[PDB]
């Protein structure tokens, strides 16, 4: 493949400089673009660069270096809404097609002021034909693991902003239909904080 | 010394027709290497040198699609201009475009250029850096503002410094046997009596490459210039060039006159005299 | 005024044909088509200008295009393979800057057989009474499961109004049978509110999943309900 | 704007009566592009006349080369004829070994 | 080699 970039995810703390690269091989390469794509949406052009050097645009700086054949993009002052996949594309002088990278996924991590790691158990409103475990209020530096068990489903981490008392939280959910699953065992392939709260 | 890659494009509207005639040629120095003609059956960029035939079908497909884009771009421009000048459909009008690279003896970028003409007068052109445009008139001034918003110049500049140069550097290597050759002029002089006390001395330079050449007459060392007929340097047809310079002198004073030939090929300048 | 495309989603069976539409942005006249496989870069299919295929990528005969005299475009694919499942992006440009701008896409899922299509079952789990006493906050989770394909929009509604504060939804679904191409999918979301706001027994919570499924066109011979485009929701009441 | 042609008729390599060569008519300096150019072999037009691809100079004015295989004889008069919008009268230029 | 993104007036 022509244009190469790493899949990531890159993890960046909120407020801090994100940094993406992209290298290409064809020396015919003449014009360069960064597109941003949110989950389940189209790519949107966030920057074009045509000349060697830097180009700053608000929080975004792109850096092209044709001799070494890279284009970087730096996002200063990373916001949560910057979490997205960043694709880079080159157009060579031989034609009109854009040639794209895989995309690098960027997760911007929020800082939790008072972490309070806890695994809660939740019943279903109607039957008891599943039940669920909610690992929540852990700090952003905890990696949650997928399950070793074929019939136990564990979601990735995900961050909510209770905007009105401006509070952010990490959570992941685990569930099974199995006789012999419960919230004590659910996040055991994850490295849990270990003063984590476990109530009945 | 220096070398250049220069592309030339001509579109002429045919009101008694649909489509404009369109012609593109590519030179390296004084040597043409490609052409496209709308009226040639082909509908592709054709090679016109041995060292370009070397390129694969990837290359040719690209040059064909880009030349087609130029053709189509001139098509719409002919229309747009006709409208900017409130000119009827009955007239035949012309656009011309010239662009390319120069490099130094050290094959590094020296200079670039891109210029556009309408009916043989400058319309709009890149300045000597490649950041702004010279607009001839008020029509061109709207074209300028429009191209400024779209970063037309920046994209052009990236090609002229850069990829145009990289390609020139490549053609000079692959065609080294022809493009980096010099061929010194073969020379002679002819003496033909005009009238009864007066004779024409004509001094010839033939079979030289490149086309750059100086041909001067001197009288006792003083350089005739008002008194010399000098013809434009002309193609032989075999990838070499020709010039001559003539002067009319009083008969018996022929010994006082000498022709001076300066050319990249010659180690020291030649000096021809009228010798039987 | 922006680039438009349709349809936004599609399910086609293998070997059928499809025909996607794209209208460029007002003021643009060239359209390029691209295929985006999941977790991957858009691949150039071809570009159309002045009603002609100006340039083509690495896509075979069975992908044909058309551009009409208004500058809009059609991408027809026939002999669909499962491999053609992708986000089909259309991009427009002028001939001045040549900047390419993408539309929303058409999400094509090609299955071998339409009995692989399943809507979601949806469930809401009510916050733990431990969480409420320990943090003064209450997290409901929602769980949409057993659906195929991954064309869904999950939303939370409180007292009949859609909410965004306090929500987060897995940006990607989980596969239930990870080895299968036609595996079914699951997805969770959370809504988090103050314990006091949940403890109020007037307040009512609905988790909603929009599923994109079969059209009216499509033939259906199974006993189970035709898994058409539909919304499946689940709810909870406070205490 | 109109500018008037410049004509030069000459052989490719030095001429020799009764030896194989090419006869060139080189026309330059002109605008607009539209041009009639004929090589002649005794006043009547030569059939097999080829030409260069149209191009132009930094001043915008066009140039073409018209050429043909030929074999000069002492007797036979070769020449070039050129017509253009800038001229009331078509211009003939005889080929001469020492132009 | 010829330029790709030649602009209209």
């Amino acid at each position: 493949k022509e244009v190469e970039q790493n899949s990531g995810p890159l993890s960046v703390p909120e407020g801090a400089i994100a940094s993406l690269n992209c290298t290409y091989s064809d020396r015919g390469s003449q014009s360069f673009f960064w597109y941003r794509q949110y989950s389940g949406k189209s790519p949107e052009l966030i920057m074009f660069i045509y000349s060697n050097g830097d180009k700053e645009d608000g929080r975004f700086t792109a850096q092209l270096n044709k001799a070494s054949q890279y284009i970087s993009l730096l996002i200063r002052d990373s916001k949560l809404s910057d979490s997205a996949t960043y694709l880079c594309a080159v157009r060579t002088n031989s034609g009109y097609a854009l040639n794209f990278g895989k995309g690098t996924s960027l997760l911007v991590t929020p800082h939790i002021q008072k972490p309070d790691p806890a695994v809660y158990q939740l019943r279903d409103s109607k039957s008891s034909d599943k039940s669920v475990c909610l690992f929540t209020d852990f700090d952003s530096q905890t990696n949650v693991s997928q399950s070793k068990d074929s019939d136990v489903y564990i979601t990735d981490k995900c961050v909510l902003d209770m905007r009105s008392m401006d509070f952010k939280s990490n959570s992941a959910v685990a569930w099974s239909n199995k006789s012999d699953f419960a919230c004590a065992n659910a996040f055991n392939n994850s490295i849990i904080p270990e003063d984590t709260f476990f109530p009945s | 010394g220096s070398h250049s890659m220069r592309y030339f494009f001509t579109s002429v509207s045919r009101p008694g027709r649909g489509e404009p005639r369109f012609i593109a040629v590519g030179y390296v120095d004084d040597t043409q290497f490609v052409r496209f003609d709308s009226d040639a059956a082909s509908q592709r960029m054709e090679p016109r040198a041995p060292w370009i035939e070397q390129e694969g079908p990837e290359y040719w497909d690209g040059e064909t699609r880009k030349v087609k884009a130029h053709s189509q771009t001139h098509r719409v421009d002919l229309g747009t201009l006709r409208g900017y000048y409130n000119q009827s459909e009955a007239g035949s009008h012309t656009v011309q475009r010239m662009y390319g690279c120069d490099v130094g003896s050290d094959w590094r970028f020296l200079r670039g250029y891109h210029q556009y003409a309408y009916d043989g007068k400058d319309y709009i052109a890149l300045k000597e850096d490649l950041r702004s445009w010279t607009a001839a008139d008020m029509a061109a001034q709207t074209t300028k503002h429009k191209w400024e918003a779209a970063h037309v110049a920046e994209q052009l500049r990236a090609y002229l410094e850069g990829t145009c140069v990289e390609w020139l550097r490549r053609y000079l290597e692959n065609g080294k046997e022809t493009l980096q050759r010099t061929d010194a002029p073969k020379t002679h002089m002819t003496h033909h009596a005009v009238s009864d006390h007066e004779a024409t001395l004509r001094c010839w330079a033939l079979s030289f490459y490149p086309a750059e050449i100086t041909l001067t007459w001197q009288r006792d060392g003083e350089d005739q210039t008002q008194d010399t007929e000098l013809v434009e340097t002309r193609p032989a047809g075999d990838g070499t060039f020709q010039k001559w310079a003539a002067v009319v002198v009083p008969s018996g004073q022929e010994q006082r006159y000498t022709c001076h030939v300066q050319h990249e090929g010659l180690p020291k300048p030649l000096t021809l005299r009228w010798e039987p | 005024a922006g680039v438009t495309q349709s349809p936004t989603h599609l399910i086609k069976t293998r070997g059928q044909q499809v025909t996607l539409r794209c209208s460029p942005k007002q003021g643009h006249d060239t359209v390029s088509w691209y295929q985006q496989a999941l977790g991957q870069g858009p691949q150039f299919i071809f570009q159309y200008y002045e009603e002609e295929e100006r340039q083509r990528g690495n896509f075979p005969d069975r992908f044909s295009g058309h551009q009409f005299p208004n500058y809009s475009s059609e991408l027809n694919v026939n002999a669909l393979l499962l491999g053609d499942s992708a986000l089909y992006l259309c991009a427009s440009s002028d001939t001045v800057s040549y900047e390419q701008y993408f539309g929303p896409g058409t999400r094509l899922t090609v299955t071998e057989d339409l009995k692989n299509v399943f809507p979601p079952e949806v469930a809401v789990f009510e916050p733990s009474e431990a969480e409420i006493s320990h943090t003064q906050k209450a997290t409901l989770v929602c769980l949409a499961t057993g659906f195929y394909p991954d064309h869904v929009e999950l939303s939370w509604w409180v007292n009949g109004k859609e909410v965004h504060s306090g929500v987060c939804t897995d940006p990607q679904p989980l596969k239930e049978q990870p080895a299968l191409n036609d595996s079914r999918y699951a997805l969770s979301s959370r809504l988090r509110v103050s314990a006091t706001f949940w403890q109020d027994p007037r307040n009512h919570f609905r988790c909603q999943v929009q599923f994109y499924g079969l059209s009216e066109n499509d033939e259906w011979t199974q006993d189970r309900a035709k898994p058409v485009t539909q919304i499946v929701s689940a709810e909870a009441w406070g205490r | 704007i109109q500018r008037t042609p410049k004509i030069q008729v000459y052989s490719r390599h030095p001429a020799e009566n009764g030896k194989s060569n090419f006869l060139n008519c080189y026309v330059s300096g002109f605008h607009p592009s539209d041009i009639e150019v004929d090589l002649l072999k005794n006043g009547e037009r030569i059939e097999k006349v080829e030409h260069s691809d149209l191009s132009f100079s930094k001043d915008w004015s066009f140039y073409l080369l018209y050429y043909t295989e030929f074999t000069p004889t002492e007797k036979d008069e070769y020449a070039c004829r050129v017509n253009h919008v800038t001229l009331s009268q078509p211009k003939i230029v005889k080929w001469d070994r020492d132009m | 080699s010829l330029y790709n993104t030649i602009a209209t007036l």
